[PDB]
């Protein structure tokens, strides 16, 4: 593997909630859609695995 | 009976504490433009006084005019330092 | 320039270069620090939409919001100039009474309640604007309306009444 | 809440000044060196950390 | 600003140091006069009209005395040592507020400043005792250092409990927060522990037996070194006065006078524009206060910057003096405690109670929604 | 200049002057004219128990000036830290 | 529908069974525990005290009069400690998807849907700030996996649980549309 | 003479209150903190003492799309 | 990188770090080896924010141009500090006109 | 027409001289030299108390009061005191600790060059930031100055919540230094 | 640059020491004061509070090594009667 997968993807939710200047934090919905797709694909694989092998 | 002689030194100490607070409140009053001095000042209060200097020239100066005078746009002070950062 | 607090600053650098003619000019707010605090709750009664739009435009465009949000900032400084203009037109005496109080009170609001209540009376009558502090507790009197202020250095005389809009 | 109703007016004045001094420095560079040097590979405005200053202050 | 900063810097520093120094001199006269009334005698009453010059002659005598301490193998230590012990004594006064913000340095970490200057006290008791040459006495300087470090934990751990209530380390904010109530009332047992810890910290009697035993084992060949030096005496008296002002800042009002102008407002209800000032009370009548002569003058003097500052400092002074009495009264009331017994008091009684209260206090402040805001308010 | 600077220098001047009266005015005579015992271990224990508890209370001072934000979650962690020490 | 069911980036772990929650609340963990979970916790808990008594009989300590009673107390606390951690860790791995959890997926689907139709916040109401809720959630997500070294439990009502909550809302919608037709029919 | 906690729990507690008071009441006070957390807060919500809302420590940006304001434009200047 | 600054607010170079984390996580995978090559300029900006070497280099030539460009041109009347300190003040219009050469 | 950039002094809201940092560096170096050359270990610990003070002031001078005061409370307050206790009770013959220092001058010369030449390249640009000289520039902000916190409140906002695992390990390190140091010194009972 | 020099001082305390096991105790703490001091000055440069906190935990571990170090040195002295190294 030359690719690193973050063990803590929750560092995208890090950052002080106080004295925040407008525009300081970046628009990271492209990131949240990545992780949403990853959770939905993994839910599907197991779904497709323990439902097609339970019959 | 009351031994007021032993009580004389204590009254001296109370008079000294009185003179420090008396004399320090007045020197600050005059220093601050014959107005009461500011106390628990944060970054916001200090910058607010800096913009007071911009409008009037005095850090304690106050003006209620709705329009800023000409030149106000360029008098915004950007501080310069040699070392720390 | 950087937002870092300075420790060894000894000089100021001024740039006399003017803003370009492409950007529409706006007359700037000229009220000092204490006049602004006296009129602070009036401004957010009227310009809250403009004040919130300006902060939203900047949030919408990260890292590029000083530019690209310039029209909105001019809208906020015109809304606030109209409040400062309106207060001088009708409540000048009560306004100056309150902000000159705050000058000698560490600009602490609880230290000038008798002056504030009179200004709130005059601004509500003349400009129909009202001081509102959002999300205040529900089981007690609002702090800005209490007959007694615990942290006041001088006691509020009992005949000085808090201004309730309608009594 | 009293500092909130003032934060947008005070910021707006600072933002016009940040645009003024940034546009002025870009122009001051184009004449002096003939072009602009790009310090970041993004359109983000970074608040300057260094400034070009005169070699001397006012006489005072 | 109206005039130059250096002038303003100089006037405030002189206005704090010269009254503080004159006061530290009268605590020495006062402790001999108070102990004499309680011992049915007189204090000094001859050097000066009422003995008011006793401190002056004592100090000038020592200054003129020969000093025969070892200058060999240590020249700086003999001379430049105790000098900065006196600096570490006066450096704590630069954060005392004589009214809101009326301090030399208004410091947000003002409390952590006075915790730093206090840990330097241990050096002025360790190093001076290093000069005396007698085996048992040297171990008595280590035992005095051990008492100071132990009773410093008492003070710092109990200062912590005040900070939880105030939310700030600024002495001004800590006093302003007591406008609601003095901290002696809700933190009663913390105050007593602090005052007892503050006597033990100053090495004062009844906690002075370690440094007391040096004079009993000196022998027939060697002697002490604190001899002609007024430094370690001004360092001592000034640390007692400073432990009284800080004790008042934290638990008594600080500079807070209980204002009677609130009471008169509640009682008086017959406001009259003719200047009569009738009162709606049972002992009341129609007063004849002169509007032209008195009321106009009295109202102006009350709002004067000099008068209001004066009362703020007379309040802090009256409260410090009451505590100076309680230190002198304590020395005249008790015998001495042995070093092991004071150590047991600190480590097996006081500190266990303090750590029990360190748990309980923030737990109650959470239970009654009373955690203060830690932003700059007040 | 700042006030804290002028204050230390002032005290420094006074502390020097009392040396000057002593070294100027007090008389000065030129003539300025080995065993082992175990030390008690309790001296070591006094310094050590102080050193650790003093570091421990130091770690709690940030909590007392950050209570409102810390709230229940911060309290629980600090209670755990208080409990261990 | 809140228009955003996946609101926070979360770690996907490769496991053999469906995830119900990254960070189940303590009461949900207790409430879903199957009766076998109780047998196993009690069985492990008694083991440390019984191991210690077994050792004393087979290889006596030769200790004084009260020493074994003191040790029995300590071995007993460790048994209640390890016993409860094992019982909790056995229930919470079905939430994580690291144990067969067909039963608890149904119990989860019912309750979470029954909450939606009641208008309730899906994961309850937190007295803590949205930011302190996010700190709490990052601390407790998959933390029963570190129990052998450090104990941690969720006692906060955050809404960050690693799951796309569209399904609970979808099933509530399909269940509401089923009941409405029945009422209209009769 | 002095009792044993695990033989006579109540009898030890009286001796410790009488013979080791600073130590005994330290453990008592330390336990009151854990109790006060458990007890007062539910009783407070019974009597209706609602906890105050948190104070703002950042600019309070409202959620949703921008409102499309009209007013205070360059022409008005 | 932490997100927490000295004044209680966020850290100055935290936006650049998230812009760099977002780039790497959404452009580089095991399917595509070079996707992380879009993170190169994004990583440079992060290293620039923390250290300020390229800005220091830029402002060190521009300052050398201006200082010898304003060292040889004719000076008419340099405004004194007291004049600058009265700029924009409501009763010193004469000084402001001198400063802005209008 | 006139120079657009204008540089003038600050009359009241000024700041500190950067000269003091160069002084406090010199004494810290001077104090540190005397630590590792002093014959008597008592004196070396005193030169250490001096070095800790100069570094403490250096930090206070650049804005880091809580940690600069923490260094004062912790090192000079308590660590050097424990060092003084032990060093004033252990019997020390000051000539048995004295080694021929003149031999190690060449190895001092060699290791000084090699370490200095390598490690200095590793430091970042901001630390070695200190003839056209670059000036650092600062300006005000309003949204970020609403409720500013002192450094200790900012450390506290995160020390007990987000990074609380660091508090757990430290609690256990201090707890081990209690049990372990008591158990290796005292005679039980 | 001061941080690196003060690091050298701690190193050079190990270069010049044939007899002082106390100066070996001392120089370890000079080295710790360099590394903590470097972390702190870079934290001011990047506006990060984590550098400040990391300094705090270095200071707390540094004091704990002094307790363990002076405790072990006491245990050694009790049976030795000398901290000296015969050479
Ligand atoms: C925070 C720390 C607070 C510590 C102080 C608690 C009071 C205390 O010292 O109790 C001992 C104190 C002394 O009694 P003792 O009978 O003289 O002690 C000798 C016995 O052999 C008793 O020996 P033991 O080991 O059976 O009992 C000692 C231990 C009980 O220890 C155990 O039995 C298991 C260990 C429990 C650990 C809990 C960790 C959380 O007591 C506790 O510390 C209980 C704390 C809850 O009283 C108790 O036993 C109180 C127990 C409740
Ligand atoms: C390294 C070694 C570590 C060893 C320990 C591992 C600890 C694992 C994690 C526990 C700490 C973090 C959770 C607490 C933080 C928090 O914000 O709590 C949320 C909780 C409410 O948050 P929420 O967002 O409404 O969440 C829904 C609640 O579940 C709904 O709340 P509620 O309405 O049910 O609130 C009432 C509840 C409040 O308690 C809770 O809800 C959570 C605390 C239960 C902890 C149980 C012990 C740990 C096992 O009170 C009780 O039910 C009685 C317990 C009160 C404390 C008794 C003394 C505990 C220590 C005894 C020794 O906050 C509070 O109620 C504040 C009080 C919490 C005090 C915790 C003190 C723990 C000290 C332990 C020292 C050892
Ligand atoms: C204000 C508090 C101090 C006031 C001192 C007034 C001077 C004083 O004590 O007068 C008596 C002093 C003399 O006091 P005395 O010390 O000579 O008193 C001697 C009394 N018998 C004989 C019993 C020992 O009057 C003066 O000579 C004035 C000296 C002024 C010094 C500077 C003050
Ligand atoms: C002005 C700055 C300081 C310069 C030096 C000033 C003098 C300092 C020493 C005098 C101050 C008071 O110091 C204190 O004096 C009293 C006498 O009154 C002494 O007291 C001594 O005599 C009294 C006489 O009744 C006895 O009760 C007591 O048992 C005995 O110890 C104390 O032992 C001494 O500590
Ligand atoms: C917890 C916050 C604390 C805030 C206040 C901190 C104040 C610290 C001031 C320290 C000044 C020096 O501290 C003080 O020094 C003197 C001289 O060494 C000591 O005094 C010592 O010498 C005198 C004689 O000259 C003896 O009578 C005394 O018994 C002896 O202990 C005091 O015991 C000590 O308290
Ligand atoms: C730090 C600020 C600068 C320094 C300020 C203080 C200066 C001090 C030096 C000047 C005063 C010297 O003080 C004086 O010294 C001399 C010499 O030691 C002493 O002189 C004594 O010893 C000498 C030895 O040669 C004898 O010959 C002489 O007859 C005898 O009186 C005096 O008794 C003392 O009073
Ligand atoms: C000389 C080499 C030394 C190596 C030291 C380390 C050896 C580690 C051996 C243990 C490996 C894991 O062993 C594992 O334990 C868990 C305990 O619940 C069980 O694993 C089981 O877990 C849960 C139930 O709890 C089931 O949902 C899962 O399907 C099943 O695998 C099995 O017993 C075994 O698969
Ligand atoms: C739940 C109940 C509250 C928890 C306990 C509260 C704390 C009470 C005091 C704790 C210690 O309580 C008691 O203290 C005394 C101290 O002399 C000791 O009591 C005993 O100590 C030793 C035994 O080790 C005996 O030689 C001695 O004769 C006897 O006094 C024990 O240490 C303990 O039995």
């Amino acid at each position: 593997s030359r690719h690193i997968e973050l063990k803590y993807p929750e560092v995208f939710s890090h950052g002080s909630p106080f004295n925040v200047p407008a525009g300081f934090y970046p628009n990271l919905d492209h990131v949240i859609e990545h992780y949403r797709k990853q959770h939905l694909e993994e839910e599907e694989r197991k779904a497709k695995k323990l439902a097609a092998a339970a019959a | 009976p009351v031994p007021f002689e032993t009580l004389i030194p204590y009254g001296i100490i109370i008079a000294m504490f009185g003179v420090t607070g008396a004399g320090m409140a007045k020197v600050r009053h005059m220093f601050n433009g014959d107005k009461r001095h500011r106390w628990s000042v944060d970054q916001w209060d200090k910058q607010q006084m800096e913009r007071d200097r911009r409008l009037t020239g005095h850090l304690r100066g106050q003006t209620d005019n709705p329009i800023a005078p000409p030149g106000f746009e360029f008098n915004n002070p950007w501080k310069v330092x040699x070392x720390x950062x | 320039m950087a937002t870092r607090k300075p420790a060894f600053n000894q000089h100021v650098l001024l740039d006399t270069t003017p803003l370009p003619d492409s950007i529409p000019k706006v007359k700037e707010i000229g009220a000092s620090s204490a006049p602004l605090l006296s009129a602070s709750f009036f401004i957010g009664a009227r310009c809250k939409d403009y004040n919130d739009d300006y902060m939203q435009c900047k949030n919408e465009n990260p890292g590029r919001g000083e530019f690209e949000c310039l029209k909105e900032g001019r809208r906020v400084t015109r809304c606030a100039r109209s409040v400062l203009k309106d207060i001088n037109t009708h409540c000048l005496e009560q306004f100056r009474a309150h902000w000159q109080c705050l000058d000698n009170n560490n600009q602490q609001l609880w230290q000038c309640r008798p002056a504030e209540w009179k200004l709130n009376k005059c601004v509500y009558e003349n400009l129909k604007l009202e001081k509102v502090i959002p999300d205040q507790p529900k089981n007690s009197t609002p702090v800005h309306l209490r007959q007694r202020q615990i942290f006041a250095h001088h006691a509020i005389p009992p005949w000085e009444r808090p201004f309730i809009p309608g009594q | 809440w009293a500092r909130i109703h003032l934060i947008p007016l005070l910021q707006a004045e600072e933002d016009r000044d940040h645009v003024r001094r940034y546009l002025a420095d870009q122009a001051r560079e184009k004449g002096l060196l003939g072009e602009n040097i790009k310090v970041y590979n993004s359109d983000r405005y970074v608040r300057p950390t260094f400034a070009v200053t005169p070699s001397k202050p006012a006489q005072e | 600003m109206s005039y130059s900063q250096t002038i303003n810097s100089l006037v405030e520093v002189v206005l704090v140091l010269v009254p503080s120094l004159v006061g530290i001199a009268y605590v020495t006269v006062g402790e001999r006069k108070t102990m004499g009334s309680m011992q049915r005698r007189l204090g000094p009453n001859a050097v000066g009209i009422y003995g008011l010059l006793q401190a002056f002659a004592d100090a000038l005598k020592l200054l003129l005395k020969e000093y025969v301490g070892p200058t060999q193998a240590n020249l700086v230590l003999f001379f430049l040592g105790p000098v900065i012990t006196l600096i570490f004594s006066l450096l704590g006064y630069a954060v005392i507020p004589y009214g809101p913000g009326l301090a030399v340095n208004d410091l947000s970490t003002g409390i952590l400043y006075m915790l730093a200057v206090s840990s330097l006290a241990t050096y002025g008791i360790l190093l001076a005792g290093w000069s005396a040459n007698s085996k048992y006495a040297f171990l008595g300087s280590l035992r005095s250092t051990a008492q100071l470090i132990s009773y410093e934990l008492v003070l710092s751990s109990s200062i912590l409990l005040v900070i939880m209530l105030s939310g700030s380390l600024s002495l001004t904010v800590i006093v302003e927060s007591q406008r609601a109530i003095w901290y002696i009332l809700p933190l009663l047992p913390v105050f007593i522990i602090f005052f007892i810890g503050s006597v033990a910290e100053t090495n004062r009697a009844p906690f002075d037996l370690a440094e007391a035993e040096s004079e009993l084992v000196s022998g027939f060949m060697t002697e002490h070194a604190a001899v002609i030096f007024v430094f370690f005496f001004l360092a001592e008296y000034g640390s007692i006065v400073l432990m009284c002002i800080l004790t008042s800042i934290l638990f008594l009002g600080g500079y807070l006078l209980i204002s009677l102008l609130d009471i008169i407002y509640n009682n008086l209800l017959s406001w009259i524009v003719i200047g009569k000032y009738i009162i709606f009370i049972f002992p009341f009548w129609g007063p004849v206060f002169i509007d032209l002569g008195l009321y106009e003058i009295i109202s102006y003097l009350y709002n004067a910057p000099t008068v209001e500052g004066s009362f703020y400092g007379l309040s802090l002074g009256v409260k410090t003096s009451i505590l100076i009495f309680v230190f002198i009264w304590t020395r005249a009331s008790f015998p001495r405690i042995r070093f092991d017994q004071l150590m047991s008091f600190c480590w097996t009684v006081l500190l266990p109670i303090l750590f029990a209260l360190i748990v309980l206090v923030p737990c109650i402040l959470y239970s009654f929604n009373i955690f203060p805001v830690n932003i700059s308010l007040l | 200049m700042s006030a804290m600077s002028i204050y230390i220098i002032f005290v420094s001047i006074i502390a020097i002057l009392f040396l000057a009266i002593d070294l100027i005015f007090a008389p000065h005579n030129p003539y300025k004219e080995q065993s082992r015992s175990p030390f008690n271990i309790s001296f070591f224990i006094y310094g050590l128990v102080f050193l650790l508890l003093d570091l421990e209370i130091l770690l709690l001072y940030p909590f007392a000036v950050s209570e409102y934000v810390n709230s229940a979650y911060g309290l629980a962690a600090a209670l755990i830290f208080i409990g261990i020490i | 529908t809140p228009t955003q069911t996946y609101q926070f980036p979360s770690k996907t772990v490769k496991t053999d069974y469906p995830l119900i929650d990254n960070d189940p609340h303590f009461t949900r963990v207790i409430r879903y525990a199957r009766p076998s979970d109780y047998a196993h916790g009690l069985a492990a808990a008694a083991a440390g005290p019984a191991a210690l008594w077994l050792m004393e009989r087979i290889s006596p300590s030769q200790v004084g009069r009260g020493g074994f009673a003191k040790a029995m107390r300590l071995a007993g606390f460790i048994g209640l400690a390890g016993g409860f951690l094992y019982f909790y860790q056995r229930s919470i791995l079905r939430f994580y998807g690291m144990s067969e959890n067909a039963r608890e997926v149904e119990m989860d689907m019912r309750e979470m849907t029954d909450r939606v139709k009641a208008g309730l916040p899906l994961y309850g109401e937190s007295r803590l700030s949205p930011a302190m809720q996010g700190v709490a959630a990052r601390q407790s997500r998959y933390s029963a996996l570190f129990f052998g070294v450090m104990p941690w439990f969720n006692f906060v009502n955050h809404n960050q649980h690693g799951v796309d909550t569209a399904k609970y809302y979808q099933q509530a919608e399909r269940e509401l549309e089923a009941e409405r037709l029945a009422r209209e029919q009769a | 003479t002095t009792p044993r906690f695990w033989s006579t729990p109540l009898k030890y507690c009286r001796w410790a209150a009488r013979e080791r008071p600073a130590l005994f009441f330290s453990v008592v006070i330390g336990a009151l903190g854990p109790v006060t957390l458990a007890t007062v807060p539910p009783l407070r919500r019974l009597i209706g003492d609602v906890d105050a809302a948190p104070i703002p420590l950042t600019y309070p940006i409202p959620p949703g799309p921008r409102k499309q304001l009209k007013g205070y434009d360059d022409d008005t200047e | 990188a932490s997100g927490y600054g000295l004044n209680g607010g966020p850290s100055r170079c935290f936006p650049f770090w998230q812009e760099l984390l977002a780039c790497y996580v959404t452009n580089s995978s095991e399917d595509n080896p070079d996707g992380k090559n879009k993170c190169i300029p994004v990583m440079e900006d992060y290293y620039e924010c923390l250290h300020h070497r390229k800005e220091a280099a830029r402002v060190r030539a521009l300052q050398a141009a201006y200082r010898e460009a304003e060292a040889k041109k004719l000076q008419e009347n340099p405004p004194t500090a007291g004049q600058i300190r009265n700029l924009g003040l409501l009763n010193k219009e004469e000084d402001t006109k001198k400063v802005h050469c209008a | 027409s006139q120079i657009s950039l204008l540089l003038l002094k600050e009359i009241y809201t000024n700041g500190s001289t950067h000269i003091m940092l160069d002084i406090l560096s010199v004494l810290a170096v001077i104090s540190g030299i005397c630590v590792i050359i002093s014959k008597n270990p008592i004196v070396s610990v005193l030169h250490l108390i001096g070095l800790f003070a100069y570094v403490s002031f250096y930090l206070i001078l650049i804005g880091l009061n809580f940690v600069g005061l923490s260094y004062l409370i912790v090192y000079i307050g308590a660590v050097s005191i424990l060092f003084l206790f032990i060093l004033m009770l252990i019997n020390i013959r000051t000539s048995e600790l004295q080694s021929n220092t003149s031999n190690s001058i060449p190895l001092t010369i060699l290791v000084g060059i090699i370490i200095s030449s390598f490690l200095f390249k590793m430091l970042p640009y901001g630390v070695i930031i200190s003839k056209n000289d670059l000036f650092f520039i600062t300006s005000k902000i309003w949204d970020g100055a609403l409720a500013e916190n002192n450094h200790i409140s900012s450390i506290g906002n995160i020390m007990y919540t987000n990074y609380n695992v660091w508090l757990i390990l430290a609690s256990f390190i201090l707890l081990l230094a209690m049990v372990g140091a008591i158990v290796i010194t005292i005679k039980p009972r | 640059n001061i941080t690196l020099i003060l690091f050298l001082i701690g190193i050079l305390g190990f270069v010049l020491n044939r007899k002082n096991i106390i100066l070996m105790l001392i120089s370890i703490e000079i080295m710790l004061l360099s590394i903590t001091f470097l972390i702190l000055l870079s934290s001011l440069n990047m506006d990060d509070i984590i550098g400040q906190t990391y300094a705090i935990y270095i200071i707390v571990v540094a004091g704990a090594e002094s307790a363990i170090g002076l405790g072990i040195l006491v245990a050694f002295y009790r049976l030795r009667g000398s901290i000296a190294i015969e050479y």
